[PDB]
């Protein structure tokens, strides 16, 4: 499992990988683990399977129940407490074996400068969140590899084609280097997903640009 | 004597709801129209519950405010568990009935509230709205055209009754509900439509520019 | 003086049921025929309770819905509890004559509803239909032919006494059904029917073109 | 001025209780012997308690009925408390007598209920069968020959005081109870006997066939 | 106004045992005489609390029932908290003055009952037998010589204070006692005695031939 | 301890031994552990003696409560849960040292065919219950002496007699096979006790006839 | 008869407020001010609630003292909750509208006080100022311009109506409010201002050489 | 212990063995581990035979309550997280080794293409779910040699009898290689038990169909 | 500490020891371990010294309470029980070291048979009772010797002396094989305490008899 995140001129994007283990064992092989929580924000969290998809439903509702009783959306702040919150209710259950990895990327619609409005926020496990400010950042158990493929590869990235080339390539490195991790399948036809955050709002990227991505780096790396 | 302690609570309700402005409703073929007399700008008397339910009253703020809130609040909790398509109105109107029915005879004071609530149909379906009607002592009732509530209610009914046609649009609607409402600009007016065309969310409200060139 | 609380009390309940629809109820060769008088499509008087028990009602429908909720929650408990075959009408009609009782006297307002409890054999097997009628104070009384409540009820008794036949079919029990409470086509009227040749489950609804057929 | 409180709720339980069916209970050669009124074949005003010890009551059945279940409760916990021969019928009077007591004060509207507790001897010993009266305010009293309740009982007392004669036969006991009720065939009849001559559980009903030929 | 609502209470107390049988209790050289008219053979108004206390009453049974099984409970607990000998009969006398005190105010109905508790001297000991004397409304006096207490009291007390003849026989004290209350066989009395030459229990009932004997 | 049970047209019947020990060494010779529920049922339980003459006793009150309240019988599929819950709510006593296993036999009277109303119902340690199809079942701790003793003379069943016969058979097998179950005690004259079930009801069984059984089977086995 | 019971509490409500002193709330460029007579130096009748929110109140001081007190520990949890820039005015004017209407009804002395919250914008940005008016039972009500409570309201309303220019200047805000009033120097004067220029929070009082140079 | 469920063109079948054993030896024989949940759903659940059970009494129970109380059925959805609650809340009682694991098999009938509207639903441990987009699953003991020959026989399915056939091979193959599925019993006769939903609803299979598939498959392997 | 309880036609005996010990070190010497309950019952408790004072005095409590509160004396079946739940109520206290063994002998005055209403009953650790159908029982940590003796010496029992000799002999041997119960005391003059219920009711036996009886056991046994 492998979540990416980058900064680009304009956004933000997101991307993950599709593959679910149990041990060495495969279980799972179209698996989503980015979900758009609302009109600006995505959220993608590792680790165990079951507690990302109750996680992202419960931020989901409560962000929504919140607008609805009060009339108004929620600043940017108060969505990283309530997120750091339901991080830091979970000690025991990650003690205990539920152990969840959020990561956040969002849109500032109220930032004075238009092209710097994109945001990339990281967890740790004790609660605490950070602001990220290289312009990147990667959670799972492959972080690290996609890591330093992005600190290589960043100096490419001018608008969201070069962005999600990037994501891409970070994520086909990942897949690489750990055996957890699920590359692209051309046999079946499974694909990373994409998620794309800009001024209009949050849009699913369609299957065929990034097949075409990952077919143009499987042929550039033979 | 329970009946004098009857008549006189729903003499009292009466009369703190007879002294209030009017709400009118009606269905197009979009959806649903609410049309309210709302001079101020940051209460509103309209306002929604779910995905394709919307919530209307008339009476006191400090009522229907909490009334709106447990609503609000009942239709979360029981789509996060079971499901966000198994919600539906009748859920939302038998509760709000019972809650008005109770407050009725055990509390000191009734409350002096209208409730109406409406449901449209999902996206890609093809469904007749459904409008509900519910009173102080929790009386609920089905009306399949219009619903008015709040002030005098027999001219504004008789008026309705006659230029209401099935099947309209979105500006000879809004016409036949302010000339109902006069028998009115930018102002004094709130204005909000539920959407059977939106892919999730049906609830938008109209105001500014756009309400000025549709009114 | 708990006397002119008691006739006080009784006064209400009785001019509370005493304007309101009419629910008749009768056995034919089939089972128990269920007909009432329900414009509204949304808001249903007749329903069922577990496999082989139904309920009928006439009133305000705020009460008799918690009184329908309480003896479903109670018969699949009572189901889970021991066995499914070890439910009977009789259970349910006791635990609603206590509950009416209990709220007639404690409780500020009476309830202004009529109950009537109806069960049937099961599958392969040959037995009498059993009627139950719970008032609101909680008296409890045995029917053996039909049931009427409901608005008035005199008339419609004598005139359900003269052509009621035993061991009819559905079609003509239907007939008298329909004429006595004239005395309405596919519109205004809700049928069901609990029918003994089913395998586990007696209840159905018959709306459309089977009761326009049928009527 | 609590006089009046209380003579207004005993008017109330002696009218309640006034307008009711007759139970006549009387002891024979091999126990007692219970005959009422009872034309419904659901509704029992006539049951057992424990192994040696019966139940019988007039007045209204959603009373009496949770008395009776109060009773079998509190005779099944006390006999597996100590064993099942130390369970005697002045127990149970004592708690009827004390529930009822309470009932009266406390509670708004009191109980129109009557009930009698009925015990014969073991099996393989000789003893004269005990009966106790439990009136409505808690007050309890011993006898020897037979009770009365429900109803009017001056006459039927009088009648019952001519033709009973100590150490009778079933049929002879049951020809005085009915010609002392009728001052009635198969239906609108209850009979009840405690046999002394069973093993264990002296309690049982007499009906149909049986019933017919006795009578 | 208390003071009307204590005159009302104290009158209905008066009146409930005015309507009472009579009992009389008094010491003689073997301890203490408790004589009551009681025709029934199963319910006791006289009974022992300890090794050396005696109950007796007269009024309504389910309340000195209850009375006497909380100083039965009260002894009990007393006696294995501490010592047996550390039992008296002035703490049951206070603890009973307290629980009608209690009783006549707040509860809504007083009790109509009347209190006496004797004691007599330990085995191998001489003293003086006590006599108390409670009321309904918690009053506790001392006699020395005898308490009469149900129904009218005075010319049974003039009656009784001219027989009385200290340290008088068992016979002796039992006609004083009988020629008193008629001012009766084997029927329709009731007679215990406190013998203080017994080891550790001192009462005893006597009935049948031996008090058949002795009257 | 060892109890079985057998079906035979028109009925069932119950039988067991009257031996209890404190580990090695002999405390009880005339122990009784084959009760009569009701008038249609009977029922026996392995394991600790304190318990079963508790668990007897208190499925008999609670039966005998329901029919006082509820004016009609329950039916077989209510006994069968109500043992069950009992069962399952000993779990923790079990596990504490406290175990008993039940076994019950009935005889159906709302059943179509009379011929084969007789109900034989095992339970397992969880709280499962199943009923047996094959006719024959044991419990206790030479249930698979006397299982296997069955298994070979079933051919042989054919009315009451006949099953009496092998009951007694099977029972002395066990304990020849087990010393912790009692044998026919010839100098003391203690026997094994049994229960037959049939259409007017559960009877007990005389102590002559099977000493008269258990006398032909010695004498044969000599 | 709530009719009556109302009446008197409201009554009552206004007896009281109207025998006080009056209290001025007006909004210039700068922001809101508030000007009251407040002879008491310790007491004080204008406070704030958050950074941008401002407190004002009329009555007796207990109990607009716990109404203070109330608002600032639900601002504080509510900032603490989520963030310092979701806390808005018109949340704090609900919980107090809910609170009061709260009192008036359940409580047996209704509050006899009169509350007004006010907002401005935040630090780099243009916002009109909000203000609000609650009443005693939980009536709130939007006012643009100004808001006049405690004591005679209508000719200080119709004075402030006259001299008020949009846009004014502190100076010249502060000598239209005095004016106003009067129909008091250094003394008997309590001045506050919401000003909008701070960088977090606008709550400042204007009291000795400043108000003395202003005035 | 094994369930299978596979998916046709038109409906779904489930099938599942008759064998429960306590450790190595044999105590049942004809176990039944596949019920009627619904008009449109089959459940089987694997693990400890006493928690089936009550597992899916317990869920027919709050289904047909639900039913009752609303007036209308649940969805698809609605009855997923009823299962998957009901799982999750179980955790304790596994880990103290009463462990349930259950199978899902329905028809959908507001799917807008009828020929599509079969589905199989898994869970894990956790309590997450998954709907298998492959055409099969399995659970159980056993379920991995099932899940290798359906692998390769699911090239066959056409129709029901395709379906019903390679789910009869498939139990075969997993009771060959695992000694705790039982397989056919020519001797005694007792078959596997199925249940097949269609647009119409879900009805029990004969077990001459059965019988005879196995007979064939038997003369086949021979 | 050693109880014994035997019965001879016309009533039953009980008898018991005088020496308490703390380990190796003697610490009592005019111990008494056997009470009268009521007018036809005795009871004798072993184990620890200071639980049977309070076990016994409880009982009398419970039985008089209820005596008085009823007016008339419980069965003796209704004595069992109550003895029997407080002996299952002290289950967490002995397994703390707080252990009471008691036994229980009494007299029916409600059987038909004058001659054989005596009665033994024995109780175990989980709460069980027994009536025992032999004649004579024992308790304690030399209880074994003792049956053992009234084994060979139960022939000559015919009234209330053979019994109590008989009940004496069996003290003396297992004072003798066990150095935890006390022998005959000559030097000072201690000697085993009876009690005798007949008819009559119970009585204390003078210590003259017991003395005679020791003194001629000793003077035989030399």
């Amino acid at each position: 499992t492998t979540i990416v995140a980058l900064k680009y001129p304009g956004g933000v994007v997101m991307a993950g990988d599709r593959r679910s283990t149990q041990g060495n064992m495969i279980s799972g092989r179209d698996v989503r683990k980015v979900y758009i929580t609302d009109d600006y924000t995505a959220t993608g969290i590792a680790g165990t399977a079951a507690v990302a998809v109750e996680f992202a439903r419960l931020y989901a509702v409560e962000l929504e129940h919140y607008e609805k009783l009060e009339g108004v959306p929620l600043t940017f702040a108060g969505k990283i407490n309530r997120l750091a919150i339901m991080v830091r209710g979970n000690l025991a259950a990650a003690m205990q074996g539920l152990l969840a990895l959020p990561l956040l990327a969002g849109y500032d619609i109220h930032a004075s400068d238009p092209q710097s409005a994109g945001r990339i926020v990281s967890f740790d496990a004790a609660g605490g969140w950070n602001i990220e400010e290289e312009g990147y950042q990667a959670v799972g158990s492959g972080s690290l590899f996609a890591k330093s493929s992005m600190k290589k590869l960043y100096s490419q990235v001018t608008d969201g084609d070069s962005g999600l080339r990037v994501a891409v390539e970070a994520l086909y490195d990942a897949a690489d280097d750990d055996s957890a991790t699920g590359g692209p399948d051309l046999v079946r036809g499974i694909f990373p997903t994409a998620v794309i955050i800009d001024a209009d709002g949050a849009v699913d990227v369609p299957e065929s640009r990034i097949a075409e991505l990952a077919r143009a780096i499987i042929e550039s790396r033979s | 004597s329970p009946e004098q302690a009857m008549r006189e609570r729903s003499e009292l309700a009466r009369k703190g709801i007879a002294r209030a402005k009017s709400v009118v409703a009606l269905a197009y073929a979009g959806g649903v129209l609410f049309v309210a007399e709302n001079p101020s700008r940051s209460l509103q008397k309209i306002s929604e519950l779910y995905d394709r339910v919307g919530f209307a009253a008339a009476g006191k703020f400090n009522e229907f405010d909490n009334l709106r809130r447990g609503g609000i609040q009942f239709a979360d909790t029981r789509g996060y568990a079971y499901d966000r398509r198994d919600v539906t109105g009748r859920q939302l109107a038998n509760v709000y009935a019972q809650t008005l029915g109770t407050i009725f005879t055990e509390q000191a004071k009734p409350y002096e509230v209208e409730l109406c609530v409406a449901e449209v149909a999902h996206y890609g379906e093809t469904k007749r709205p459904e409008l509900y009607r519910i009173t102080y002592d929790g009386s609920i009732a089905d009306e399949p055209h219009f619903v008015v509530m709040g002030g005098t209610t027999e001219p504004i009914a008789n008026a309705l009754k006659e230029s209401y046609a099935e099947n309209a649009s979105l500006t000879d609607a809004l016409r036949i509900a302010v000339a109902a409402l006069r028998a009115l600009g930018v102002a004094s007016l709130e204005v909000a439509v539920l959407d059977a065309n939106r892919p999730r969310r049906a609830f938008r409200r109209i105001t500014g520019s756009a309400l000025q060139a549709l009114l």
